[PDB]
């Protein structure tokens, strides 16, 4: 971000800069292909960086702005980051757990994939298909 | 006829299992193995076999009590060294395929043990039932039940058969599946001629497979219209299958397309709401128009813009309005044509009318269409052919309300006349 462009044209918030690297670096040589977008941004996509950079803040932040459908996913998310993200309901994680099997892993947007497995532990046979770029 | 008495105690229920493994559960013996006299004999035996072991292993009040349930009665769950003895046999019987039913029925007992403790062999049992065509056996099974072997053995003993579908619809046990509900109707269906004495069992069924075939109907006609077919002839309970009919709260079709608007909760294929739509467009003023404020849901996501209409409406007079469309091609229909619902739908309206015969003349939306239809769709055809006998079993029901105009009908039925020389 620190370099040409816009300067982006936004404030420097964190979430913006992610934005960049997202839209400006290596998702699109000239954009597109199987992300979830809503306005011109991939939300998962987003999420998952975010996480990465180790916001989780704003990551929860994002989602919940979101406008998405598997909702339930949006509380899960909330509690993992309240605590010691440990999340550890003596409740739901088995619900979700099940939402994952079923529905999400044969299927979908990785990046979503990897937002609920990752902050899940959905699935410990471990690896995510498309976006692990380095080592 | 005696299990029906009360529930099975807990020695009766031990000794059933003891002699069925010792006899092998009858299966083996000389059918035409030898002589085809003793060939007819054998669904029959096997049918008391299989409904007396499941009457006794009573799987939903066991399951039930699993649970919990208040008792009176003694179980055989109680004592651990009975389901020893039972488990062995009905292991052994896996190997074979009469006993499917019990072996489908006790993987699900077992299963209810299964959070309580582990259960790897029951799933492999509760597998090798399904793919035993337990579904299929067991339709088998209440055929012959089914009016002929004995009408008052047999309903009593066809519950039984319905118990195990009960419980077998919860997990994907046992998903709502086209098997499932096929087996079930046939054994509600019990091939038979109207008339009643003994009914069925109530609610788990009702939410989860009659409520569950109407909420896809239209979308899937033959499921619900063959359901409502077999309960109203056998049923004394008439008003509530019949006023269902008349006023049906769902409506499920395929979406016409696009601008309607839709509120929110979640992300939300699922909820919208709508403005005014006509299912039927241009060809006669009699249109089923919905009217704005509705709620509709879009069930599938799959493949298909399939929704939900809250939209209350008549079963008959809607139906009465579809086949007709389907002559002219002059309206549109935003439900769609096929000859399969052909049959069902006129044999209902058929069974409908037979059977509330007496409040007959209210009844009918279709007197005149159906005999255009029956002189349109004559055709040397199968699918068609079975059509042609609905509409013949239409006319017999109607005959009696109306007789004039069945006979004016008849002089210049195709069919018929061979005077014209």
């Amino acid at each position: 971000v620190f370099g040409n462009l816009h300067q982006l044209g936004g404030v420097p918030g964190t979430y913006q800069l992610v934005r960049s690297f997202l839209n400006i670096k290596l998702p699109a040589p000239l954009p597109g292909l199987q992300d979830g977008e809503v306005e011109g941004h991939p939300v998962w996509a987003l999420i998952y960086y975010c996480m990465r950079c180790g916001d989780l803040l704003a990551a929860s932040q994002v989602v919940n702005r979101a406008q998405h459908q598997l909702g339930e996913f949006k509380t899960w998310f909330q509690e993992y980051m309240n605590s010691k993200d440990r999340r550890l309901s003596p409740a739901t994680e088995n619900k979700l757990r099940l939402h994952y099997r079923r529905a999400l892993r044969n299927n979908t947007d990785p990046y979503k994939r990897a937002v609920y497995c990752i902050i899940g532990r959905c699935d410990v046979t471990d690896n995510q298909s498309e976006v692990a770029d380095k080592t | 006829l005696y299990y029906a008495y009360f529930e099975m105690a807990p020695s009766d229920l031990l000794v059933l299992t003891k002699m069925f493994k010792e006899q092998g559960f009858g299966s083996r013996q000389t059918n035409r193995l030898v002589d085809e006299t003793m060939d007819p004999f054998v669904d029959r035996i096997g049918y008391f076999s299989a409904l007396i072991l499941v009457e006794g292993m009573d799987i939903e009040s066991l399951h039930k009590c699993a649970l919990d349930d208040r008792r009176e009665l003694h179980q055989f769950a109680q004592d651990g060294l009975i389901c020893q003895d039972m488990d062995c046999l009905m292991l052994t019987f896996g190997d074979i395929p009469h006993h499917a039913p019990v072996l489908l029925a006790w993987a699900l007992l077992r299963h209810t043990l299964n959070p309580e403790e582990t259960s790897s062999v029951v799933r492999k049992i509760g597998g090798t039932a399904i793919q035993l065509n337990v579904f299929q056996y067991l339709t088998r099974l209440l055929q012959s039940l089914a009016s002929g072997g004995n009408d008052c053995t047999t309903s009593t003993a066809c519950m039984c058969v319905y118990g195990l579908l009960s419980f077998v619809l919860t997990s994907l046990t046992l998903g709502n599946q086209q098997d499932i509900i096929d087996t079930a109707c046939e054994v509600l269906a019990d091939p038979s001629l109207p008339e009643l004495f003994w009914g069925t069992e109530p609610t788990s069924g009702l939410g989860i497979i009659l409520d569950s075939v109407c909420g896809m109907f239209p979308h899937l006609l033959s499921p619900l219209l063959q359901l409502l077919r077999a309960l109203v002839s056998g049923k004394s309970t008439a008003k509530k299958v019949y006023s269902f009919l008349d006023k049906m709260s769902f409506y499920n079709e395929l979406y016409k397309h696009k601008p309607h608007d839709v509120i929110s909760h979640e992300d939300g294929t699922l909820w919208r709401r709508q403005t005014p739509k006509l299912l039927y467009p241009l060809g006669g003023q009699t249109n089923l128009r919905i009217p704005q404020g509705t709620v509709g849901q879009v069930m599938l996501d799959d493949r298909a813009y399939l929704v939900r209409w809250e939209y209350s409406y008549s079963s008959w007079t809607l139906f009465t309005c579809e086949i007709e469309m389907l002559l002219h091609v002059v309206s549109t229909a935003d439900v769609i044509q096929h000859c399969q619902r052909v049959k069902p739908i006129i044999d209902l309206v058929h069974k409908v009318i037979s059977t509330d015969l007496s409040i007959a003349d209210c009844l009918l939306p279709i007197t005149s269409r159906i005999y255009m239809l029956l002189q349109r769709l004559t055709t040397v055809i199968s699918p068609p052919v079975d059509v042609i006998a609905s509409c013949v079993n239409c006319l017999t029901v109607l005959a009696a309300r109306n007789p004039a105009k069945v006979w004016t009908d008849l002089r210049h039925t195709g069919f018929l006349p061979f005077v014209a020389h």
